[PDB]
């Protein structure tokens, strides 16, 4: 586990060592911020209509009462466009806040805790989680059980041993098709279907798929030894 | 799942047969390009969230060719291979239950996945739901018999698993006549779909209003441009053309606006529809309420026309 | 000798679970994986 | 004994309640006991 486990955050660190661009993510955010800066800086070339774009272009060829119909206009366009970038922002703001309400809520059930929801934390189940920093970013290294070398088994529901039905307390019935067994529902470490192992209740006839098969009791081979001591000193015990 | 992609010509729109309305428009600088990045980047948006909502799992599983699921008959909500579509019966209904311009610059193009590849992811993860159980949603796809993934079912509840046993032949009758109620529930109303129905009108609404703003004066004499550049000439017709192009860029940006608000909420939508395929279909959530109304057992996906319906399955 | 192709997009690997009414895949080995997600 | 458990006594739990507990192993060791003593009374015969 351990091996796996190193030679996998070894696998991390090799794949964003070796790659360009996993972190797409991120620099998307970084990028967006730029351009649109950048956008917003542009429109400051705009003539909106107005003969020179350049405000002080306008005040050192225009006079008091008649460049205020050019500046006007440049005002109109630059408050547009300011109102475009404040609207673009407030909309990227609330996607960065439900981001980063995922990411506080991934901080909280998969780092602070375990998670049982299916790959909330990752694609597997889930065991645990590192967050790392990231610039204006988290990330998080998620670590799994994955299930991996499969067998097929025969099963059935039930098993019948005297009339009566029994089932798993945790777990399942197995075979390798000759003999049965009881194992736990994730990974395959077979038992001796003993009635510790299992519970009962009902009868053979209402079970769809009940099978037959012997229901071990750890308590008979205690009694059975009593019986062999017990015979013996009853043997003895004839004769004085 | 998703709004309707959209892609609109700026100049298309503002303008449109008229070189010197282009040698307007172009006075005005960047916003006609920042427009059409802004509705590229709900678009590319669209595709993201039906992919993050249905690509769950990254193999087809085929439904067996025998029906022994126990009793279960499924065959209401899986796959008929004998139609032209590859889509199930109760999908049929929904493809349907919902109901739904290019001479203006506007462009309505198409998704990225199609319905018929949808058809095969919810095929997918419903094949995979009631063949492996859970499994496949955290590993390899894992046969279980469907009576025994149900004993589990009933163990996550707390139920104890004989409970399913000494039950099984009217707890199927139960699921069975209960997927008759939804079958006969979307045959009978539209009332149910109305979540869906709501953002095909707005988004449809919304484009029509975009195109009537057209013909709006904005305080110019007339909205039809060659009455503007023939009546008048070139150096006060400029004025009369500065209030279209005025009044039609506010439209446009009016329009984008509103589709990123929207798309916003989409998002939101989205991002609960593909956790909701996660924890209630490749599992069982433990959460109230979450996958529908009792204490959950399982749920099945099904398309809809831009969104994703679950049959939630739930003891009560 | 390259040059740019188009083509239909595959779904996946297609697959067919080995369903049976008393057959079962117990699994017998994992692997502990690591996997990064990153959010903004 | 089986399908409960035990711990502590009667005085601290507010709304308990008086019942038997059945235990599994009794009825065995009983039925062991008079097979036992059986073979004890046979036994006497010799
Ligand atoms: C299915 O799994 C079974 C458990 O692993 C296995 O049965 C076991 O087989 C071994 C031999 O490989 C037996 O070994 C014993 O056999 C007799 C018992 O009296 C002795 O002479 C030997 O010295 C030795 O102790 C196990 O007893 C046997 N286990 C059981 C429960 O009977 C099957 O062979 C497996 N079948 C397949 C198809 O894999
Ligand atoms: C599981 O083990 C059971 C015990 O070996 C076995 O049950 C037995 O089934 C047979 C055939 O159905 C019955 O046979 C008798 O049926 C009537 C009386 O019930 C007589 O008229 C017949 O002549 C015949 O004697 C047994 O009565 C029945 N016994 C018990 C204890 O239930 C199951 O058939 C076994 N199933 C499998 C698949 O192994
Ligand atoms: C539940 O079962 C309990 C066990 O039998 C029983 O407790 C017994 O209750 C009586 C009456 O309160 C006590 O009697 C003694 O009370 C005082 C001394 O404390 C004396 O005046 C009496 O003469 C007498 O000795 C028993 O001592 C007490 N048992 C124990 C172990 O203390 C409860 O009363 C039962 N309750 C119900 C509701 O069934
Ligand atoms: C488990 O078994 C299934 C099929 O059942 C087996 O059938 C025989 C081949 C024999 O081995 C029997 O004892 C088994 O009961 C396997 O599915 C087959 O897999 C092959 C490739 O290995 C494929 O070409 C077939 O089409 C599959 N057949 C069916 C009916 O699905 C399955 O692969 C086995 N799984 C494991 C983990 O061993
Ligand atoms: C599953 O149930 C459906 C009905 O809900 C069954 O389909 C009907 O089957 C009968 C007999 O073949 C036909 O007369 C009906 O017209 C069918 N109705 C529909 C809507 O197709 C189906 O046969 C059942 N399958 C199993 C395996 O029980
Ligand atoms: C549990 O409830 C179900 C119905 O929800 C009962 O099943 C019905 O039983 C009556 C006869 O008592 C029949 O008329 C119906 O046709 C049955 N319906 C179904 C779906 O099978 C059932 O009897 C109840 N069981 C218990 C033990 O109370
Ligand atoms: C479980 O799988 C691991 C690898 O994921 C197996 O470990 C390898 O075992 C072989 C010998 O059987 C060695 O050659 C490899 O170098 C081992 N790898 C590691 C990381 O140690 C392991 O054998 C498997 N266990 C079982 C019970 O099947
Ligand atoms: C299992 O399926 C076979 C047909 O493939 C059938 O003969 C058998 O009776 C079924 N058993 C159960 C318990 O469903
Ligand atoms: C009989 O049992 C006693 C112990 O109870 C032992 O000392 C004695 O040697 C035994 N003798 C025989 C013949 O078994
Ligand atoms: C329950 O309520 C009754 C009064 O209605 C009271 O006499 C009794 O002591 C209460 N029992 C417990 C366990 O509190
Ligand atoms: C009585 O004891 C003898 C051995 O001394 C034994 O053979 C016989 O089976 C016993 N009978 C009974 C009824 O226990």
């Amino acid at each position: 586990i351990a091996n796996q486990f190193n030679s996998a955050i070894g696998k991390i660190q090799d794949s964003l060592s070796s790659t360009a661009s996993a972190l797409g993510k991120l620099q998307d955010v970084v990028n967006q911020n730029a351009q649109a800066l950048n956008t917003l800086v542009k429109q400051l070339s705009s003539n909106f209509g107005a003969i020179s774009s350049v405000l002080n272009d306008i005040l050192s060829r225009l006079d008091k009462v008649e460049a205020e119909v050019q500046i006007d206009r440049l005002i109109t366009g630059r408050l547009q466009s300011l109102q475009t970038y404040v609207t673009q922002q407030l909309i990227r703001a609330a996607e960065i806040r439900a981001s980063a309400n995922l990411a506080a809520t991934k901080m909280s059930e998969c780092v602070l805790g375990q998670s049982k929801r299916v790959d909330f934390c990752g694609k597997g189940y889930h065991l645990m989680s590192f967050p790392q920093s990231a610039p204006h970013g988290v990330v998080f290294l998620h670590v799994t059980y994955v299930p991996a070398q499969e067998k097929n088994f025969t099963t059935a529901p039930a098993i019948c041993h005297d009339g009566k039905a029994h089932f798993p307390r945790e777990g399942v019935f197995v075979s390798n098709g000759t003999d049965w067994f009881v194992t736990q529902r994730n990974f395959y470490e077979p038992q001796i279907i003993t009635t510790d192992n299992t519970f009962v209740s009902g009868n053979c006839d209402v079970v769809i798929g009940i099978v037959n098969n012997t229901v071990y009791d750890p308590l008979q081979p205690e009694l059975d030894s009593f019986k062999e001591e017990l015979d013996k000193y009853f043997k003895n015990h004839t004769s004085p | 799942v998703s709004m309707t992609k959209t892609s609109v010509d700026c100049t298309m729109y503002i303008c449109g047969d008229s070189t010197e309305c282009s040698n307007l428009l172009l006075q005005y600088g960047s916003f006609c390009t920042q427009l059409n990045r802004a509705l590229t980047g709900i678009a590319v948006e669209q595709d993201k969230n039906t992919q993050e909502v249905f690509a769950q799992v990254k193999q087809i599983y085929k439904t067996p060719p025998i029906k022994d699921f126990g009793g279960f008959n499924f065959s209401q909500i899986l796959p008929d291979p004998s139609k032209p579509s590859k889509r199930s019966f109760i999908e049929d209904l929904l493809f349907n239950k919902v109901t739904l311009q290019k001479f203006n610059g506007l462009t309505v193009l198409p998704p990225l996945l199609t319905d018929e590849m949808i058809a095969q992811y919810t095929s997918a993860l419903l094949a995979g739901t009631i063949t492996s159980g859970w499994t496949f949603g955290a590993g390899a796809a894992l046969q279980i018999p469907f009576a025994m993934q149900m004993a589990y079912r009933f163990n996550g509840i707390g139920v104890t698993q004989n409970v399913l046993y000494e039950n099984q032949k009217l707890i199927a009758n139960q699921f069975n006549s209960a997927i008759g109620k939804i079958q006969d529930s979307l045959s009978s109303t539209a009332s149910a779909l109305g979540k869906l129905q709501d953002v095909v009108n707005q988004n449809a609404q919304a484009l029509n209003t975009l195109v009537k703003q057209l013909s709006s004066n904005f305080g110019a004499i007339s909205s039809v441009l060659n009455d503007i550049l023939s009546r008048l000439d070139k150096v006060e017709a400029e004025v009369q053309i500065d209030r279209l192009i005025t009044g039609r860029l506010q439209s446009l940006q009016t329009y984008v606006t509103q589709q990123l608000i929207r798309a916003a909420e989409i998002r939101a939508s989205a991002n609960l529809a593909a956790t909701k395929m996660s924890e209630c279909v490749l599992g069982q959530s433990k959460r109230v309420d979450f996958c529908g109304k009792g204490y959950h057992l399982m749920s099945f996906p099904q398309s809809a026309p831009h969104g994703v319906v679950f049959l939630h399955v739930t003891y009560v | 000798s390259q040059s740019i192709i188009a083509y239909t997009m595959s779904l996946g690997a297609e697959n067919s679970v080995a369903y049976s009414n008393n057959s079962i895949a117990i699994p017998t080995n994992f692997t502990i994986s690591v996997t990064t997600e990153i959010l903004p």
